[PDB]
């Protein structure tokens, strides 16, 4: 099985633990942790490496034009 | 002994038509009308070359 | 998407059996045919005209 | 008693998706040379692939002879016939002279 | 008639082809080599001459 | 072994060709002998669509 | 989810070999053969050969042909044709200006591209 | 009293004769013709050749020479290019790439 | 060496060298043609290659128009992206 996006539940309404558990922190460091946490991971990494990129973008195209003298 | 020098000497000269020769034997048991290989059977028991006779 | 993955796979797979064996079958072949094209005692249908063929 | 079998070929293909699937299959292949092999292999300006070794090993049976060059010939002939239809002149080319986008 | 004696005479020719050549040897060691078969290996001489040229 | 042995001998000294390899001053001398035009090189690597699906394609230079 | 089909003998593997087996026995019939006109070169040793004992079998199914008995033998004298057309060109003797200006197949040579 | 158009006797009889074929029937008898006349034996032999040979006197002769010469000169430099390119002396005697 | 950089020229200026070559390139061609004596339907079938590479060059120079300057376009070179400033859903502008 595990399949993907897929969780199964006890009769407590609990997720049930697939390889980790989690659930013995208390509810406020899992809201900390996932506050910020969305259902997308790999669009984060290409914005970051964009990021990096458009921090590191060339502007010789400009520096020809004189836009830095 | 000699005679197995001569064998494993031979061999290779031997073999190179027994493949043909054995085709045209099975070919000719096959294809052939076994009349004509009873009689040619015949011929060589009476110490007759079937194919000289078969040209004549 | 693996779907896709394993069509092209396979149909490379396919293409590459077909093409490889043939290949290197003739090229056997052709080895076979020059030691032999040089050696006349040889040139001879020595395995059987059909039984290389049958085989 | 009716049947689209012997009837109605239109209804017959609508009732049975595998009939429309060498439709299909029909349309995705052109669609596929018209996006990708089109205007790579058999456009004028990108013929002369068909001559290299490594992209078309032995496309005229052999290399491709270019003391020769037939594909030049051949489309040179096919052009001058365009040009007698139209009856455009060969010279009227060699009287431009193009501007440069200044600035 | 001829094609099927042809075809028949096949495996007679090449069992007996070990046999002509096995008692040659026998002629030969033995000596006991007449007329007739000299005059028989004489033709074979000449045939195989022949056959040397048409190889050659 | 007579064809082999004189177009050996005619490869060492550099009356023939080498096996399998296009010698320049052997086709050249002979094209000289024949009155024939000499070996040029007619290809054009530049031409319209033929190093496109080149990685590592060749740069025009005026030499 | 559970639908407790029985087994399907149809969908067992129990008649595949044995209907294999069948078709080279029907094969292998064809190669019974009498004693009268029989011949086989055996190996130097004195054992048999591979294919020697089993080309009367496929001569008897060449008998059985129609159309291929009768054609298929008329690409052999090709064979032939390239037996002899061979030890023509091993000593064939050619112009030594031709062969340097114009040698077949040569690698570099820039009228071919490379 | 069949209201169909019947079919006679002898047009079943013909019918028959194109219907009854099985698929050995075809494979083999087409074949046999097609494998010894075909891209194998001697239409791709004979076609391949050819290349080979006008290759050959193309680049020694020319092909416009070649074709003011006569049908036998034309044979015999044919041969010899035949015989040039079956014998593949830059090749090593192979007819590989 | 070598190194992997933007063209040398701009696209205009290259497509009007490259008409510049071809139109000598066919030049050559007539020059040698008038050279050789041919009239006007034998000059068409010997330059006939070198007028299509001409004309071919002619219609590259004219299909690409250069690019005219605007705010999207200037804030597209101070990020340095290839940018359309004539788009308003981009690539699904081919579609709309
Ligand atoms: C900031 C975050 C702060 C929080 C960080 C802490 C994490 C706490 C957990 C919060 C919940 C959470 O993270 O859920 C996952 C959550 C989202 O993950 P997800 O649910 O698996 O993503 C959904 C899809 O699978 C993927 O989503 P998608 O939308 O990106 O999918 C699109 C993707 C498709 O994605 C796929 O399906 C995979 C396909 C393969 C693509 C591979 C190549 C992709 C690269 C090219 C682009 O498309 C492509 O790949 C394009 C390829 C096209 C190729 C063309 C041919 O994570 C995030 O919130 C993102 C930021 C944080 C990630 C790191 C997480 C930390 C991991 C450490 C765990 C260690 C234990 C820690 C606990 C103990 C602490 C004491
Ligand atoms: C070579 C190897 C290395 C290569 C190195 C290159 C240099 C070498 C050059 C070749 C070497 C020469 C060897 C050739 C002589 C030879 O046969 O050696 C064996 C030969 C036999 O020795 P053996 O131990 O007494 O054999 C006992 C039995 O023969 C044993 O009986 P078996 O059952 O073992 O059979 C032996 C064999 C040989 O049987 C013999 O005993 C013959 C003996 C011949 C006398 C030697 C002549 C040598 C001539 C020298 C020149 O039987 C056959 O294969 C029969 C051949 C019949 C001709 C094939 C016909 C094919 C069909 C073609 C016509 C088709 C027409 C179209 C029909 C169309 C119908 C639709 O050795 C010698 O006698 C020494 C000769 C010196
Ligand atoms: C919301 C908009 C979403 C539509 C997305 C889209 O692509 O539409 C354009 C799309 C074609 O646009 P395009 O190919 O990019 O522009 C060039 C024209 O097709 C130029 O072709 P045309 O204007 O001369 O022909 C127009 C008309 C003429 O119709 C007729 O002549 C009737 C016969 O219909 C068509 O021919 C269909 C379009 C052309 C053929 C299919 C698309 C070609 C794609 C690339 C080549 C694929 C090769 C296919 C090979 C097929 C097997 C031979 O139109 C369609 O294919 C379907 C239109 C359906 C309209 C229904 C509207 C009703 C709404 C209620
Ligand atoms: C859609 C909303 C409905 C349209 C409203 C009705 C109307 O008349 O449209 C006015 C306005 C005039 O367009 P147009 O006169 O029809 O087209 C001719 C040129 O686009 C004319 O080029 P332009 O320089 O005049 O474009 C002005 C541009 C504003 O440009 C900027 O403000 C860039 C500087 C950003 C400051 C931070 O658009 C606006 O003024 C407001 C929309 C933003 O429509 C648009 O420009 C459509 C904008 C839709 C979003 C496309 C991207 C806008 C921002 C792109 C920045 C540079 C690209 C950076 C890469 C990221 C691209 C996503
Ligand atoms: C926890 C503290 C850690 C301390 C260490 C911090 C290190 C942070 C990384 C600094 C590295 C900056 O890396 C450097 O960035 C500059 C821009 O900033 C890049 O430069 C880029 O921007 C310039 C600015 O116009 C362009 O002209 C240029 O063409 C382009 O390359 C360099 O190619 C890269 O080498
Ligand atoms: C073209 O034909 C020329 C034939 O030449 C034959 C030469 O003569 C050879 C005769 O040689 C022999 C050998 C043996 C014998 C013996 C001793 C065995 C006697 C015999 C034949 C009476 C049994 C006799 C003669
Ligand atoms: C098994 O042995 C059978 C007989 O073998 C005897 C071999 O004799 C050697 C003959 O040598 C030659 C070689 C060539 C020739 C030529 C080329 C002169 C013959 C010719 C002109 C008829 C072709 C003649 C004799
Ligand atoms: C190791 O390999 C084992 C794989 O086994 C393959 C089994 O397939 C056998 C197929 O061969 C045939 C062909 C025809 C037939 C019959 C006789 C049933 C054909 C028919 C319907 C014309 C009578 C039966 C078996
Ligand atoms: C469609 O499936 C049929 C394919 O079957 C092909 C079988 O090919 C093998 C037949 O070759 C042989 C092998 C051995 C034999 C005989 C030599 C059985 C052995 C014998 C006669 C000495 C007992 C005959 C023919
Ligand atoms: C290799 O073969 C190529 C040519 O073969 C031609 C075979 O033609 C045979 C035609 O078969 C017949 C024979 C008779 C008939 C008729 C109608 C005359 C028979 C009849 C009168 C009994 C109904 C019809 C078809
Ligand atoms: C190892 O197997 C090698 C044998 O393969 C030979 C390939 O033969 C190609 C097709 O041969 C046939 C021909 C007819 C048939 C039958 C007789 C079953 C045809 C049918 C179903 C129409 C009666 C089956 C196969």
């Amino acid at each position: 099985g595990e399949l993907s996006e897929y969780v199964e539940v006890n009769e407590k309404g609990m997720p049930k633990p697939q390889a980790l558990s989690l659930w013995n922190m208390p509810y406020a460091k899992r809201r900390a942790l996932t506050k910020f946490a969305r259902g997308v991971r790999w669009q984060f990494i290409v914005l970051f490496i964009a990021l990096y990129n458009f921090k590191n973008r060339d502007d010789s195209h400009l520096l020809r034009r004189g836009a830095y003298n | 002994s000699l005679a197995k020098v001569w064998m494993y000497a031979s061999w290779i000269p031997r073999g190179i038509p027994k493949a043909m020769a054995n085709e045209l034997s099975s070919a000719a048991a096959a294809l052939a009308h076994p009349e004509a290989i009873a009689r040619v059977a015949q011929l060589e028991s009476q110490g007759k070359n079937p194919y000289r006779v078969a040209r004549a | 998407m693996n779907w896709l993955y394993q069509m092209i796979y396979y149909g490379v797979r396919m293409w590459l059996v077909f093409v490889l064996h043939s290949f290197s079958l003739g090229s056997f072949g052709e080895l076979i045919t020059v030691i032999t094209d040089n050696n006349l005692i040889f040139n001879v249908f020595y395995i059987g005209l059909l039984g290389l063929g049958f085989i | 008693v009716y049947t689209n079998w012997q009837s109605s070929y239109t209804r017959l293909f609508v009732s049975k998706p595998w009939m429309w699937h060498p439709l299909a299959w029909m349309t995705l292949s052109v669609g596929i040379w018209w996006k990708f092999g089109k205007e790579s292999l058999c456009n004028e300006r990108s013929f002369y692939i068909h001559t290299h070794p490594k992209w078309a090993p032995h496309k005229f049976h052999t290399v491709y002879n270019w003391s020769r060059d037939p594909i030049k010939w051949t489309l040179a002939e096919q052009y001058a016939s365009i040009i007698r239809n139209t009856n455009t002149d060969i010279e009227a080319v060699l009287k431009i002279k193009l501007p440069a986008n200044a600035n | 008639e001829f094609w099927q004696m042809y075809l028949a005479c096949w495996p007679y020719r090449f069992r007996n082809t070990v046999v002509e050549w096995e008692t040659c040897k026998a002629k030969v060691l033995k000596g006991s080599v007449d007329l007739q078969d000299i005059v028989d290996l004489l033709y074979l001489l000449a045939w195989a001459y022949l056959f040397w040229i048409l190889g050659e | 072994n007579l064809r082999v042995e004189w177009e050996k001998n005619m490869e060492i000294q550099k009356k023939l060709h080498p096996s399998g390899l296009w010698s320049e001053e052997q086709a050249f001398a002979a094209a000289e002998k024949l009155g024939r035009p000499k070996a040029g090189h007619p290809m054009r690597v530049f031409e319209d669509g033929y190093q496109q699906f080149d990685l590592k394609p060749k740069l025009f230079d005026p030499d | 989810a559970a639908p407790a089909e029985k087994p399907d003998p149809a969908l067992d593997a129990t008649k595949a070999l044995p209907k294999a087996l069948e078709e080279v026995e029907f094969f292998q019939s064809y190669a019974v053969r009498r004693k009268t006109g029989f011949h086989l070169f055996n190996r130097a040793t004195g054992s048999p050969t591979i294919v020697g004992p089993m080309f009367y079998n496929l001569y008897n199914f060449v008998r059985i042909g129609r159309v291929s008995k009768y054609v298929c033998w008329l690409s052999l004298p090709l064979v032939f044709q390239r037996m002899w057309m061979k030890n023509r060109a091993t000593g064939m003797e050619y112009d030594i200006d031709l062969e340097n200006y114009a040698p077949f197949e040569a690698k570099k040579n820039p009228m071919h591209g490379h | 009293a069949p209201l169909y158009p019947v079919l006679s006797q002898a047009s079943l009889y013909k019918r028959h004769f194109f219907k009854n074929i099985k698929l050995f029937h075809v494979v083999f008898y087409v074949g046999a013709p097609c494998v010894t006349f075909g891209t194998a034996a001697w239409s791709g032999s004979n076609r391949n050749s050819r290349e080979a040979i006008f290759m050959v006197i193309e680049e020694r002769h020319g092909w416009d020479n070649f074709k003011k010469l006569s049908s036998h000169q034309q044979g015999v430099i044919m041969q010899e290019a035949a015989q040039e390119s079956l014998l593949a002396r830059n090749k090593g005697e192979l007819h590989l790439p | 060496s070598s190194y992997t950089g933007a063209a040398l020229a701009p696209k205009s200026e290259r497509l009007r060298l490259a008409f510049e070559e071809k139109q000598k390139d066919h030049q050559k061609c007539i020059e040698e043609a008038k050279g050789k004596g041919l009239k006007k339907d034998e000059l068409i079938d010997a330059c006939a290659w070198t007028h299509r590479k001409t004309i071919l060059a002619l219609k590259d120079w004219f299909a690409y128009r250069p690019p005219f300057q605007d705010r999207r376009s200037k804030w597209a070179e101070y990020c340095s992206i290839r940018h359309d400033s004539g788009s308003w859903l981009g690539w699904s502008q081919k579609f709309f």
